[PDB]
């Protein structure tokens, strides 16, 4: 049994048969927020939808900020990208903001009724012939269909490697992210040029150095 | 600005009431040495004064007519003019504090009830269950809601205890 | 006359639906019409109130002249 | 029914199979007591009715150029005279609301006294295009979608209006010149943040 | 040791060491950081 | 604006809708709403005096408005 | 069926035989219940029908020297004339679409109105080119090839010109005169890196 902590007392309801089969299972839940089985797979469904956002974000910060330490490419940092994207655009922020609030509450709320009850998309006579293909499969999160058009899912074996892929490396944008953003308050750079400089000398530049994260030191 | 009201960087009356504290302040230390205890208290005072008015200025507080901020408590007036920080951002740590406290009891009081002498585990404090609930208590208002979501949050109404009307 | 209305039936015929305050109004201009402590306490209620009213209006809306500049008034 | 509003998601069980329009949408659940949900029935096929033709009257004015909704009855405010397709109105606002007054009056008079009656027929139907009652409910349903599409076009109107300052036929005029540019979220009324 | 620590697991000692910990970490938190009025 | 008209046509179109129009509402009001005089007339459809001064009043008071309103030239 | 789109992977089941221009390509495995096949397959031969039309009239125009499909609707953005075939056309914007939305409307309404026919013949068939059912099957697969490849070179019309600028037939004689220096990798916006 892979753990978090060896020798600390598992949980009970992360020992479930039920609880083992999420992928990335070791046993961290020191709050006891996923006791309730209902309320331990809608914060599955919320961890999945966060790794994957998390990624895609962290991935949009990570390559474009590297081939722009290269000459591959010249994109801005992620805190400043905002304001040179929206400059010489085409409609100011407030509208694609509307238009993107009204595109993602579609999706969001027909993933929503999904969650509440599995395969309720594909009602006949409902979306143009295409709710056939709206029914993911037998777990929660995980849909066919249009999604996945390789169809890398379709053998088991490495299924359940596959997840474990998601999971964890989603955990790892996450707090990648949550890295961007207190970098980006403690030394007013980039992810890439704190990289840089730590690697310059990192035995003097790191959250020890910048008087931000240790005042009493 | 808001309700007639000027900001403390640009008003006056704070400045007067600044310089008439500092006034009394410097008055008072006339009367002692150098290089003695009362002194070096007054001139510590005396700078903990100028950095609490300089901050209170920095911060963009709305001053009044008697030279002294004001707080705005109208949730849109506070997020559109930028005075957030004085009543809205502590409102909701005082409401995550105060249910976190109390969850900490509900739990202690649910977990103790079933047992065989509750009012044994009342006046005498079980520290290692409090220890672990006070800890796990961070998640307050996830699990509050969700017990609200399951409906076991409530107790019904034939197990409460009513007048005889 | 004939013309009019009954209060009784105002009151019996002002319920929801939805049951969500039980039988309305029902019964009560019985409960009313036959007690005294009901209708003093709802005129007493209703003077108390007037009364404040009163106080605020005339001290904020003067109606009697040279009456502001009386203080003690 | 004539469809889902919430694909996967079970309908009421107080709302008909057969009721014109029943598509399970009632969140508040209103129309779970039987008698409430006969008024509403009726309540909303007049609502309709009257949004379409409201609806239809402010497009035409507009079209033909004789204003807009709201400049409509700006006559009867400050010196002027009603304009009806051109043609001048010889009624001042006091004749035209004692006409209309007793009018309406005596037609609302007549369809209360009726019981709540929703499709009257016979003499409001000349041209017998719902004689028989088994092709009536596929043309029932068309009067309240459409009524229901008038009532969110109407709303629509008076919200557009009243954030922007145009007539019906100006926003679309703008909105077709710049549609990113020019939309609710640009007229800095409704979403104030933005 | 255990009667002394039921002792000290009383209403009123674990209230004295509570509320002094608490009014310790306020005093500290005000000490340093003087004049806290805003976020 | 003539007086004699505005009150004359404001009494006599409410008589007229309640004679012609909510007579039956009113009646149909008046039973299911529960030492007397009863007031009876040859009028068909039992408009009876007590109506008739009820109505005029209505309209009496609607034409005084009326006629108010367009005085104050606004 | 006409064959496989993957060499050495076998077809679906779902997929009938008969059905004209059966390749067996579904990854997606969205025609999986036979009714959503059913009015796909009628919405591919309509997009088929419609693709070929509208290739064939882009290509005609741009070699008739009457400007590229792009440059169609141009004269009613800054206000013009429209001319086919260099003959001048008295009808405006305005006018054009509610004559082309009520013609459009009611065709497709009496089309759609039979329960979704794909090929229904008779009037539509005056030369009698598929009289014998024995070689209807074969044409019906010419006639889906043909219809995906005009979607497909639609889609390449609407790429190229969002890439370069220049129209289908400018395009293909600036490939045809530097093919090494005028393609999809040369246009700036397709590879990044190069
Ligand atoms: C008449 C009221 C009515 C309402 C309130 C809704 C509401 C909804 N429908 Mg809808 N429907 C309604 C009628 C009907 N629907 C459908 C057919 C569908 C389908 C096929 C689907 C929905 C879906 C949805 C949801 C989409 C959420 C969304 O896009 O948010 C974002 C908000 C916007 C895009 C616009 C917001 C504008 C304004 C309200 C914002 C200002 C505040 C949502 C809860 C989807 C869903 O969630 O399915 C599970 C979906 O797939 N509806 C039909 C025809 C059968 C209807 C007929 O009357
Ligand atoms: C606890 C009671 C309470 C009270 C007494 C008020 C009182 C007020 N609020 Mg409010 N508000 C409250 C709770 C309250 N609020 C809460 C809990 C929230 C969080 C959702 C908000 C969020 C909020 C916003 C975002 C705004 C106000 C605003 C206002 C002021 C005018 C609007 C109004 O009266 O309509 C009641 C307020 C609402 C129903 C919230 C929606 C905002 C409405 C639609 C007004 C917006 C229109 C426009 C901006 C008005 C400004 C006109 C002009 C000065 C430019 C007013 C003094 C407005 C303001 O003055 O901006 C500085 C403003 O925009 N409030
Ligand atoms: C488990 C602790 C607990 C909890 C969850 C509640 C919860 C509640 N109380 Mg209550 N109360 C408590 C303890 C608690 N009380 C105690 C010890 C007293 C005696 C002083 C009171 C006296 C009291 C009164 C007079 C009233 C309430 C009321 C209420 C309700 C309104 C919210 C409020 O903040 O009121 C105010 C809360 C207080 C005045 C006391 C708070 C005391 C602390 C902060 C609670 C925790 C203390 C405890 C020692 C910690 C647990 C230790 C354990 C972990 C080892 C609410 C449901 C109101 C009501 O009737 O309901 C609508 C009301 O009028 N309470
Ligand atoms: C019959 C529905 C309808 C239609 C066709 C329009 C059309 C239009 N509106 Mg409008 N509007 C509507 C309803 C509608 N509105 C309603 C119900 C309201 C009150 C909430 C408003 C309030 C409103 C304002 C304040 C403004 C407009 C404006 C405009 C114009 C610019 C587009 C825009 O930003 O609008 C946005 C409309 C909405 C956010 C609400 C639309 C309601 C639904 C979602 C649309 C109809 C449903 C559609 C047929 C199918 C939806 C499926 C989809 C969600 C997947 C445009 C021509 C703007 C203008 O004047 O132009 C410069 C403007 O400022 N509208
Ligand atoms: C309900 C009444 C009330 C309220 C709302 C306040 C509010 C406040 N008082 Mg006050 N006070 C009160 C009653 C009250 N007091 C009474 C009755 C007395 C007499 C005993 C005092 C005597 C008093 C003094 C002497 C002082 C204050 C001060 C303060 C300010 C300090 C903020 C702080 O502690 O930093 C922030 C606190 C934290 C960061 C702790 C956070 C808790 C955990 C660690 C984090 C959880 C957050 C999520 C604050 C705005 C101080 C001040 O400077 O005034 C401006 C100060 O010097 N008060
Ligand atoms: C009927 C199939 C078909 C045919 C015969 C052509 C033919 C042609 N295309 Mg094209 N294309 C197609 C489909 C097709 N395309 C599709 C489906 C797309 C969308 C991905 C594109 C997107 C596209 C772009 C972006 C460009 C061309 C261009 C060209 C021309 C140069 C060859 C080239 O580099 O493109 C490669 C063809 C494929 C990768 C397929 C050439 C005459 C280039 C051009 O316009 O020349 C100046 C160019 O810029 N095509
Ligand atoms: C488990 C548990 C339980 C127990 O009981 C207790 C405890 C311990 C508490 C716990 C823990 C928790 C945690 C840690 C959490 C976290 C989370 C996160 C971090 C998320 C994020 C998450 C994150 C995310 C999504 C993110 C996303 C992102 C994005 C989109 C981005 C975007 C962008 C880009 C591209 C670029 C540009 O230029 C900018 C922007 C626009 C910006
Ligand atoms: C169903 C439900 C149930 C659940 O449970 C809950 C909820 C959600 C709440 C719901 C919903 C609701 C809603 C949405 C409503 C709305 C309505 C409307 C809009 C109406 C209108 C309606 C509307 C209408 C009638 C309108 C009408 C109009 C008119 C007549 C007009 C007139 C006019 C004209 C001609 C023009 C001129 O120049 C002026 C005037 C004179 C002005
Ligand atoms: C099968 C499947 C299954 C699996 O599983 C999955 C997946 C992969 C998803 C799939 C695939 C899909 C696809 C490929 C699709 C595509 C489509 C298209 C392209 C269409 C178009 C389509 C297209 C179309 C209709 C087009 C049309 C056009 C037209 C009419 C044109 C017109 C015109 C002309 C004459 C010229 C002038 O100057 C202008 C205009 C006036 C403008
Ligand atoms: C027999 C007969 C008949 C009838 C006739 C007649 C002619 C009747 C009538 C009647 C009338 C002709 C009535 C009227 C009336 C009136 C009234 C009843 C009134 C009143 C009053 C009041 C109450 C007022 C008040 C006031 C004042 C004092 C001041 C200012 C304000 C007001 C205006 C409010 C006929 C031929 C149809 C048919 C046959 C038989
Ligand atoms: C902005 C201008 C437009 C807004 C105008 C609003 C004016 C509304 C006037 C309402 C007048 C009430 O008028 C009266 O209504 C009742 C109540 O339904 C109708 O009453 C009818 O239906 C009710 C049930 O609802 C039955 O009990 C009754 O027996 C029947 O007559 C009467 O036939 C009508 O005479
Ligand atoms: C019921 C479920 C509700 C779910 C709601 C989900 C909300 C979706 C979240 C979207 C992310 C919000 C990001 C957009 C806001 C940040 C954009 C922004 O802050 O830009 C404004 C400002 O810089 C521009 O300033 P100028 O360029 O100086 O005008
Ligand atoms: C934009 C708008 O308002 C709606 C248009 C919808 C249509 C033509 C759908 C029509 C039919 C479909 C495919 C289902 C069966 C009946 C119809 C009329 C053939």
């Amino acid at each position: 049994r892979q753990s978090w902590l060896p020798g600390s007392q598992i949980p009970a309801h992360l020992d479930t048969p039920a609880a083992q089969a999420l992928a990335g299972n070791f046993g961290f839940d020191p709050l006891g927020l996923g006791k309730d089985p209902v309320a331990l797979r809608w914060y599955q469904q919320a961890e999945l939808i966060h790794c994957r956002t998390a990624m895609a974000g962290v991935a949009g910060i990570l390559i474009p900020g590297l081939l722009t330490k290269a000459g591959a490419l010249n994109v801005p940092e992620w805190y400043d990208a905002g304001k040179v994207a929206i400059e010489n655009s085409f409609a100011p922020w407030g509208s694609l903001l509307a238009v993107q609030l009204f595109l993602c509450g579609f999706v969001e709320a027909k993933r929503w009724q999904d969650i509440r009850k599995p395969g309720s998309q594909g009602e006949p006579g409902s979306f143009l012939g295409f709710e056939a293909s709206l029914k993911g499969t037998s777990e929660l999160g995980y849909p066919g269909g249009p999604f996945d058009p390789l169809g890398l899912s379709k053998e088991a074996d490495k299924w359940a490697d596959w997840k474990l892929k998601e999971v964890k490396n989603g955990r790892l944008a996450m707090l990648a992210f949550l890295g961007f953003v207190a970098q980006k308050y403690a030394t007013g750079a980039g992810p890439v040029d704190n990289l840089a400089a730590h690697l310059k000398d990192p035995w003097h530049v790191n959250y020890a150095t910048n008087g931000v994260s240790l005042p009493f030191l | 600005d808001i309700a007639g009201l000027t900001p403390c960087s640009e008003s006056k009356a704070y400045a007067k009431l600044e310089k008439k504290e500092l006034k009394t302040l410097e008055k008072r230390l006339k009367q002692y040495e150098a290089d003695s205890a009362p002194a070096v208290a007054l001139k510590a005072t005396m700078e903990r004064t100028k950095a609490r008015f300089a901050n209170y200025a920095k911060a963009g507080l709305l001053c009044g007519n008697d030279g002294l901020p004001h707080l705005i408590a109208d949730p849109g007036l506070a997020l559109k003019y930028g005075h957030a920080g004085e009543v809205f951002i502590p409102t909701f740590g005082f409401l995550y504090v105060a249910g976190y406290i109390g969850y900490v009891g509900r739990q202690y009081l649910i977990a103790v009830k079933g047992e065989a002498k509750p009012t044994d585990k009342e006046i005498i404090i079980d520290v290692p269950l409090a220890t672990k609930l006070a800890w796990q208590g961070a998640g307050w208002p996830l699990a509050a809601v969700q017990e609200l979501q399951r409906g076991t949050l409530l107790e019904k109404e034939e197990n409460i205890t009513v007048s005889p009307r | 006359f004939g013309i009019g209305h009954r209060m009784q039936a105002i009151l019996e015929a002002h319920t929801p639906p939805s049951g969500s305050l039980g039988a309305g109004h029902k019964g009560l201009f019985d409960t009313v019409n036959n007690s005294l402590h009901f209708q003093l306490g709802l005129a007493l209620a209703s003077v108390g109130t007037i009364t404040s009213l009163v106080a605020q209006h005339m001290y904020s809306l003067p109606p009697y002249a040279f009456q502001a500049i009386d203080f003690t008034t | 029914k004539a469809g889902n509003w919430l694909p996967g998601s079970d309908a009421p069980a107080w709302l008909p199979d057969d009721l014109p329009g029943n598509y399970g949408f009632d969140p508040l659940s209103l129309g779970k007591e039987p008698a409430s949900l006969k008024r509403f029935t009726e309540s909303e096929v007049i609502h309709g009715r009257w949004a379409m033709l409201g609806v239809a009257g402010s497009l035409a004015v507009e079209l033909l150029g004789y204003g807009n909704w709201y400049d409509a009855p700006l006559w009867a405010v400050n010196g002027g005279k009603a304009t009806w397709f051109g043609i001048e109105v010889p009624f001042d606002l006091n004749a035209l609301l004692a006409f209309e007054f007793v009018a309406m009056a005596a037609a609302e008079g007549q369809r209360g006294d009726a019981g709540g009656v929703v499709y009257p027929g016979g003499a409001f139907d000349p041209l017998g295009f719902a004689k028989d009652s088994s092709k009536s409910g596929e043309l029932k349903l068309k009067e309240i979608k459409n009524g229901r599409l008038a009532m969110v076009a109407f709303l629509g109107f008076v919200a557009q209006h009243a954030a922007t300052g145009k007539g019906p036929i100006a926003a679309l005029g703008e909105h077709l010149a710049n549609p990113w540019g020019a939309n609710f979220a640009t007229n800095g009324i409704s979403v104030p943040f933005f | 040791m255990k009667d002394f620590t039921t002792y000290l697991s009383t209403a009123p000692v674990i209230a004295t060491i509570w509320f002094t910990f608490t009014a310790g970490l306020l005093i500290e938190i005000n000490r340093y950081f003087p004049d806290p009025l805003v976020f | 604006l003539d007086p004699q008209i505005v009150i004359s046509g404001s009494t006599a179109a409410f008589l007229a809708i309640g004679r012609f129009v909510f007579l039956g509402y009113q009646r149909r009001e008046a039973n299911f709403d529960s030492n007397s005089t009863i007031f009876a007339t040859n009028d068909p459809a039992g408009f009876n005096i007590i109506d008739v001064a009820g109505w005029g009043a209505l309209g009496h008071a609607v034409g005084f408005a009326v006629l108010a309103i367009n005085s104050l030239q606004g």
